[PDB]
RNA sequence: AAUAUUUAUGU
RNA sequence: AACAAAAAGGAUUAGAUACCCCAGUAGUCUUUGCAGACAAUUAUGAAUGCCAUAGGUUAGAUUUUUAAUUUAGUCUAUAAA
């Protein structure tokens, strides 16, 4: 079907994407009936309460509270499993990874690749990469688990900053020369997926939709996209309250 | 499929204060009604009754002898819920209009009480005691008491399964025995041939069950025990039941003609 | 070549060209039909193109020049073999009226054949025995005969209880003053009477005709 | 790997329709009528139903809605679909009450099905693990083979001469090599039963020097060999040296699905009179009187020979609606041809009046009025 | 024995005479009268009973025509569905 | 979970694979009575009939629902055509939702190519953005020639081929339910499904009815904001410049 | 149901 | 033996060689040669590759041989053409 679509030479890039979006939705046979949103409700909220800091020490500290029985979150199972997965990875990558998540929100797509080039160039010289790859891929589980140079995160003292070296471009590595000169701070067309918290928020500020009347607004606006009713409902259950009874619906963070 | 619906005023969670324990109502309605409905579903899982309500099944499968087992579960579910939909957490004050109608048909409010309770114990068997509202074409609205056996139905459309009195202890050679026996054969003969003994108004508007009393043993033999020595048992169950009758609702569904 | 030429798949192309220029040269074209911009980005789909249809069974690997390559194939499942085997051992199982009309099509969402024959939504039929048989024959690694016996025996014990309820229910009802209508046995005989009588009339009428014919056939032209 | 649309069709209700089973096998060497055909012994198609809400619209879950003239008005909605879409662009269907209601009639008699036994009327039900079994294993002996009812081999006496030749040239001949192995496995035990006691005081089953040593010893005793040949070809026992092998094995399960009751050893408790001696009588028709020998009677749609005993003797056009007599069904069983043969025996007199009492047709009531 | 063929495309599927023609019943009674005369005599006594039957005929009124048969209408409906189709 | 008259009281916005299968939309004609050209939609063979792929019907149905919405959103005249014994309530219901015209009887040959004679005396009216009458076009409603549908939605293309051919001749888009024996080259947008089932026709037409309703809403919602989603038709547009031409004489004289 | 006479011409 | 050009006779007819009739020779048949012309036709040379379906039918094969697949012929009705 995609081969049949013949756009006019004077159509904007937006129209071309709209034509394809509507075509991809004609072949949707419906999402499963029993499969529920994995990262939603409690787990989704826990992620926003344990992955909002800029230090791995604080993140693990928050998870321990959730893991400890009696917490009001109710995700003791997920929290305990997450800690086991975080304590089995290179502590250097954790500090370095989390560092670019906070700075990555301030870079452009073009500047991102250039920095990642210098960033990934220093990993080839490090010891963790050469150890992890050789231990878990080449040896595929033989000789035991990978031995990271810092055995654990606690070893790294609080004041130490091992994430600084991996963000300093060196002269011996030339800056990446991209094939073109285009760039953008935000994605130009990333609104064809299910409506996320960003779309539900603005929709509530421009209007005065109700609990159920707001869900239908996205359904008809999305032309019946599969999963809009469940996705939008989930967002309201987490980041919305019953402000003026049934009629108004506002966010939680005041 | 038929699914269990919640009760009136949160009884499944707390149960009536001075009538039934929260665990008794749990075994009386939640665990039993679900059992009946489970059996009922399997019987109408692939029939026309798959999407019909209980009452529709009670009237449709009344005369057919091959669907008698289906009528039991249907009428039992209806009669059971009908009994719980008339109670209340706290006793309600009988209405003036209803209070005056009862005296005109039974002499006094308590005279009817001892009649229903007396009929429950005298019956000595699982059944339901109904307070029906009978109105003939030209007769005024008059009330009366009717007793139904294991899964009897008070509605006229199901007269084929009214099950008002037993045959083992009411059909003999005595003067009353012969009379009762004749009526038994007259009904079966008329019902089979299709002839109707008592004309009925269109729409089954003759009898309108207002109140009910589930005398089945599974509802009281746990809360009130057997009743050795007269303490508790079936007798006390019927007495305590009289205190929780939602007389306000009993008056609304009665729909007594304005006469005062 | 008798049939007419349908150019319905080119209405947009034809209609758009007719609106590009005006008949009266030198003037701007008039507004096009209101539907020209509605289906602008919804072209028709390719039709009249025979593809290789889905093969529901392995094609003959021995054919050196096979035919019917563009012919849809028959849908065959493993249950088809079992259905035929069951309903032949129980022919009167087909007299049990079964509904094939679907309510919402979601009856398959609640069928867990690991529990037993009794499921939600579907009645106890010969199909429940086949699916239960197929499940055991696959998960529990049972043979066609072994799994058949197991699922088949569970079917009997359930059918027995249903036939016992009818008898006990009617008898129980009459002990407390319960009367029923005409049973199917009596109703069936009354219908046979009405039909038999009609045959008696026809036979009586035909019998008269045959005997009368004999009188006319014999020559009684002269009476002496 | 199956597509989502194909996964729903597999579980569809229409796809569950079983294939049309072959009709009840009749005598091949006999004449038959060409155009007119009556009701068959047992049903070959599936009977369909709908909701009374949809029947008013002719919707039966088929290709197209059926006509309302020929499918509405009756009490029990039943339809048989020969073809969902014929060459005339129509659903070739027909009413299903002929067989649908005959099942309800029979099941209203409350009589189980028994195993035929040549003529102490000991009745044994069909649904018994002792006999109702189809799976087996090589350790099965000929004694246990008499209990089964589903053999994979044919019945020799029943097969026509031509059919017997095809069986020999298509199933028995190419099984020569495999049969020799069957004996090798048996002879592996012939050697080891010499060690029956060697330990208290099997070989690899390949010896061409042995399989020939055995069969040559069985030419003097042909009986022991036939029993050995039947095990390999799954042939129902024929000679007595038991499970009613005279007429052949049943082409269907003995019950045939008509009724799954196991015993009639119950006493229907009458409301007034109490537990009765016999079962309630049933009025039967009279077809083909004695005076084309023998008498027939229509008992609940089925045709069975009259009781051992009048209306039956001669045809009387005077009786209204035909000659109808009350009778009790004693024993019912399924024939090797698939038919339902009822051993019907005349009923008593008082029971007929006891039945008419409830129905109301009893002219003289037995209760109260009866002085003696 | 082969089965009936599928009719080729015809201009119209119909029966030439839908309604059965009922032979005048009294041409048969006349044939009998003509038989008595030949065997016996023109002016005899054995012919009285048969001649009266012939006189009873022509005195009786003609029966009413039977209702028209609608076979040709139903054949025109199922023509294309039963045969190969229609021609012309 | 099912009522016979549910596709009319509240038809569904979209059709799922279960709704299509429950409505017998996959039952094709006998294997012999098939158009080999339309074999691209057949899934297989069973019960002696051709099974139309449920996924092919849902895809072709949603695509058609998009055409009905856009045509109704641009002020187009739709015509729902179902000509069968029991297809009258279905077509009339779908026309009400989409504010379109219905046809539940035999199509008179020549109502499009010879509209001048057939639809000569039938009255018309001139409306505006918000679909309300405009006084001043009385003289235009006597010389104007009759209308023609901008989109014909046939529910039985096999029966009435005279209507579809006129649409092809008249350059009108068409939507039809193509059965296993129907020629797919007769309509512009095919909907492979069972057309003999009165339950499948109600679902298909119901979905298309909701589409028009959803399209008419957007058009009216966009008109209240002063945003017309369509320009004046060519015939009416011509009567404008001539109107001022007559008024030009008033200014002159 | 297997009937059977004869009928040329026309700027 | 029978049939039957020719020859001959009897009728029909305005006339009748003729069509019809009573009869009847070559010839049809056997054997051995000559002769080579036919609406000797499918008004269509033989052969090879290739193109979508349907309903019959002929001789086989396979199969859960009931009924469906399949090879080589033949005949109706159609699609693209
Ligand atoms: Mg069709
Ligand atoms: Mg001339
Ligand atoms: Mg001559
Ligand atoms: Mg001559
Ligand atoms: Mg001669
Ligand atoms: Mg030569
Ligand atoms: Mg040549
Ligand atoms: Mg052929
Ligand atoms: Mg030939
Ligand atoms: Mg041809």
């Amino acid at each position: 079907r995609l081969a049949e679509l013949t756009p006019r030479d004077y159509w904007t890039i937006e129209q071309r994407l709209s034509v394809i979006n509507d075509t991809i939705e004609e072949f949707s046979t419906g999402v499963p009936y029993d499969e529920n949103i994995e990262i939603g409700g409690k787990i989704r909220l826990a992620i926003d309460r344990c992955f909002k800091y800029d230090k791995i020490d604080e993140i693990i500290a928050a998870l321990k509270e959730e893991a400890a029985e009696g917490a009001k979150g109710g995700v003791q199972s997920w929290a305990k499993n997450t800690l086991e997965e975080l304590t089995q990875r290179s502590p250097t990558s954790l500090h370095v990874t989390l560092r670019q998540m906070r700075l990555g929100k301030s870079w452009g797509i073009a500047h991102t690749f250039k920095r990642e080039h210098q960033m990934a160039a220093k990993f080839m010289k490090s010891h963790d990469f050469n150890e992890g790859v050789t231990a878990l891929l080449i040896d595929k589980g033989a000789n035991g688990p990978a031995k990271w140079k810092p055995a654990s995160l606690d070893e790294i003292p609080p004041g130490a900053n091992i994430s600084e070296d991996y963000f300093r471009n060196d002269p011996e590595v030339p800056v990446l020369e991209l094939l073109n000169d285009r760039s953008y701070m935000q994605y130009p067309y990333n609104k064809f997926g299910l409506p996320n918290d960003y779309d539900v928020k603005e929709a509530i500020e421009k209007g005065n939709f109700t609990r159920e009347k707001l869900i239908d607004h996205f359904v008809e606006t999305r032309r019946g996209k599969q999963g809009v009713r469940e996705a939008v409902s989930d967002v309201l259950d987490r980041m919305a309250v019953r402000s003026k009874g049934t009629e108004h619906v506002q966010w939680k963070k005041e | 499929q038929h699914y269990l619906m919640p009760l009136r005023d949160n009884f499944e969670q707390e149960g009536i204060r001075n009538f039934l324990s929260p665990g008794s109502v749990n075994m009386a309605y939640t665990e039993y009604q679900t059992f009946i409905l489970e059996k009922l579903n399997a019987l109408v899982v692939g029939t026309d009754f798959e999407q019909k309500d209980t009452k529709s099944i009670v009237l449709a499968t009344a005369r057919d002898p091959e669907l008698a087992h289906v009528f039991n579960h249907a009428s039992m579910a209806h009669n059971n819920h009908f009994f719980f939909d008339h109670l209340s957490p706290v006793p309600v004050k009988m209405g003036d209009k209803l209070f005056y109608h009862i005296n005109e048909n039974f002499g006094s409010v308590d005279t009817l009480r001892d009649e229903m309770i007396g009929t429950a114990v005298s019956m000595f068997g699982p059944g339901f005691v109904w307070l029906v509202r009978t109105q003939l074409p030209g007769q005024p609205v008059a009330l009366r008491v009717m007793a139904t056996y294991l899964a009897g139905s008070p509605y006229p459309g199901a007269h084929w399964r009214r099950q008002e009195m037993d045959a083992q202890t009411s059909i003999g050679s005595s003067p009353q025995g012969l009379s009762n026996g004749q009526r038994f054969f007259e009904r079966s003969a008329a019902g089979f041939k299709g002839n109707k003994l008592e004309p009925t108004a269109p729409g089954g508007t003759d009898l309108i069950p207002i109140l009910c009393l589930n005398t089945w043993e599974y509802a009281w033999l746990r809360e009130y025990g057997t009743g050795v020595g007269g303490m508790g048992g079936k007798l006390a169950y019927a007495q305590s039941w009289w205190n929780m009758i939602d007389w306000a609702k009993v008056e609304e569904e009665a729909r007594l003609e304005t006469r005062i | 070549g008798k049939g007419r030429i349908f150019q319905a798949a080119k209405v947009y192309q034809r209609a758009s060209e007719a609106a590009a220029t005006n008949i009266v040269s030198g003037l701007p074209p008039r507004n096009p039909p209101l539907w020209l911009k509605a289906i602008e980005s919804i072209p028709p789909a390719e039709i009249n193109t025979r593809p290789y249809p889905i093969q529901h069974s392995p094609p003959n690997p021995r054919a050196r020049k096979p035919r019917n390559l563009f012919r849809p194939t028959k849908i065959v499942y493993p249950e088809d073999e079992l259905r035929r085997d069951f309903y032949r051992d129980h022919p009167w199982e087909l007299a049990r009226p079964r509904m094939i009309i679907e309510l919402d099509g979601k009856d398959a969402r609640f069928l867990d054949w690991s529990k037993g024959l009794r499921q939600r939504g579907i009645p106890l039929s010969g199909e429940s025995v086949v699916q239960r048989q197929l499940w055991l024959m696959e998960n529990q690694g049972m043979t066609k005969q072994e799994a058949y016996d197991k699922a088949r025996h569970e079917f009997y014990k359930l059918r027995q209880l249903e036939q016992m309820e009818r008898r006990i229910a009617v008898e129980e009802a009459r002990m407390v003053g319960g009367y029923f209508g005409k049973d199917l046995l009596t109703v069936g005989m009354e219908l046979e009477n009405k039909t038999y009588e009609s045959w008696k009339k026809w036979a009586t009428t035909e019998i008269a005709r045959q005997e009368s014919a004999r009188a006319s056939m014999y020559t009684n032209v002269v009476d002496n | 790997g199956v597509s989502p649309g194909g996964a729903l069709l597999r579980t569809s209700r229409m796809f569950s329709l079983p294939p049309v089973i072959p009709p009840p096998p009749g005598n091949k060497l006999q004449m038959i009528s060409e155009r007119a055909s009556a009701t068959e012994a047992y049903p070959t198609h599936q009977v369909l139903t709908t909701f009374e809400s949809s029947r008013s619209r002719g919707d039966w879950g088929l290709k197209r809605p059926l006509p309302l003239k020929s499918t509405t008005g009756t009490t029990y909605p039943m339809v048989k679909v020969k073809e969902m879409d014929s060459l005339e662009q129509i659903t070739d269907f027909t009413s299903g009450t002929q067989h649908g209601l005959t099942l309800k009639k029979f099941q209203a008699l409350n009589i189980p099905i028994s195993t035929p036994s040549e003529i102490r009327p000991v009745q044994r039900s069909v649904f018994e693990a002792d006999t109702d079994v189809t799976a087996f294993s090589p350790d099965e002996q000929i004694q246990e083979a008499e209990k089964r009812w589903k053999f994979s081999g044919p019945w020799l006496a029943g097969m026509t001469p031509g059919e017997f030749k095809e069986y020999l040239a298509k199933t028995v001949r190419p099984k020569r090599a495999e049969f020799r192995k069957f004996i090798q496995k048996k002879i592996a035990a012939q050697k080891t039963e010499a060690a029956n006691r060697e330990l208290q005081e099997k070989p690899e089953s390949i010896t061409d020097d042995e399989v020939t040593e055995y069969l040559r010893r069985l030419r003097n005793d042909n009986q022991v060999l036939y029993d050995l040949v039947g095990q390999f070809l799954d042939l129902a026992p024929l000679k007595p040296p038991s499970p009613y092998g005279g007429r052949g094995p049943p082409i269907t399960h003995p019950s045939a699905g008509i009724s799954y009751l196991r015993t009639a050893a119950y006493l229907n408790n009458h409301p007034i009179y109490g537990p009765q001696k016999s079962h309630p009588p049933v009025q039967a028709r009279v077809l083909k009187p004695r005076r084309g020998n023998d008498a027939k009677i229509g008992v609940a749609g089925f045709v069975a020979d009259g009781p051992l005993g009048s209306v039956m003797d001669k045809f009387d056009p005077s009786i209204e609606g035909g000659a109808k007599l009350w009778v009790n069904v004693d024993k019912a069983t399924v024939d090797s041809t698939g038919r339902v043969q009822l051993t019907v025996s005349d009923a008593k007199a008082t029971d007929v009046l006891i039945a008419k009492e409830l129905i109301g047709d009893a002219r003289e009531p037995i209760f109260g009025s009866a002085p003696k | 024995p082969n089965k009936p063929i599928r009719l080729p495309p015809l201009k119209q599927l119909r029966v030439r005479q839908a309604n059965k023609a009922e032979e005048n019943p009294c041409i048969a009674v006349m044939s009998s009268v003509l038989a008595c005369w030949a065997s016996a005599g023109y002016n005899s006594a054995g012919c009285a009973t048969v001649e009266n039957a012939l006189r009873a005929c022509m005195d009786a009124p003609k029966p009413a025509p039977k209702p028209n048969n609608t076979i040709n209408y139903h054949l025109s409906r199922f023509q294309e569905r039963l045969t190969q189709g229609k021609s012309k | 979970r099912y009522i016979p008259e549910q596709y009319l009281r509240n038809p569904p916005s979209d059709a799922s694979l279960e709704d299509l299968m429950a409505a017998q939309a996959h039952m094709g004609h006998n294997t012999s009575l098939w158009n080999p050209a339309n074999a691209r939609y057949i899934y297989g063979v069973r019960q002696g009939i051709h099974i139309i792929s449920l996924e092919t019907t849902a895809t072709h149905l949603r695509r058609a629902a998009r055409v009905v919405e856009e045509v109704a959103y641009r002020g187009g005249l739709i015509l729902f055509v179902g000509t069968r014994p029991g297809q009258r309530p279905i077509v009339v219901r779908a026309a009400e939702l989409a504010k379109a015209c219905h046809l539940f009887t035999k199509w008179r040959p020549g109502t499009i190519t010879n509209r001048e004679q057939l639809l000569g005396g039938v009255p018309l009216t001139v409306v505006d953005e918000l679909d309300r009458p405009l006084s001043g076009f009385e003289d235009h409603l006597h010389d104007r020639r009759p209308l023609a549908p901008d989109l014909v939605v046939c529910l039985n293309p096999k029966e009435n081929m005279t209507l579809l051919y006129e649409c092809s001749l008249a350059k009108i888009p068409t939507i039809g339910i193509i059965d296993t024996n129907t020629n797919p080259s007769w309509v512009t947008y095919q909907i492979p499904a069972n057309d003999d089932s009165l339950r499948a026709t109600a679902l298909i037409s119901g979905v298309l009815g909701r589409a028009g309703e959803r399209g008419q809403k957007r058009r009216l919602e966009a008109a209240q904001r002063g945003v017309v989603t369509w320009k004046t038709p060519a015939d009416v547009q011509g009567y404008f410049e001539l109107a001022s031409a007559r008024a030009a004489d008033a200014r002159r004289r």
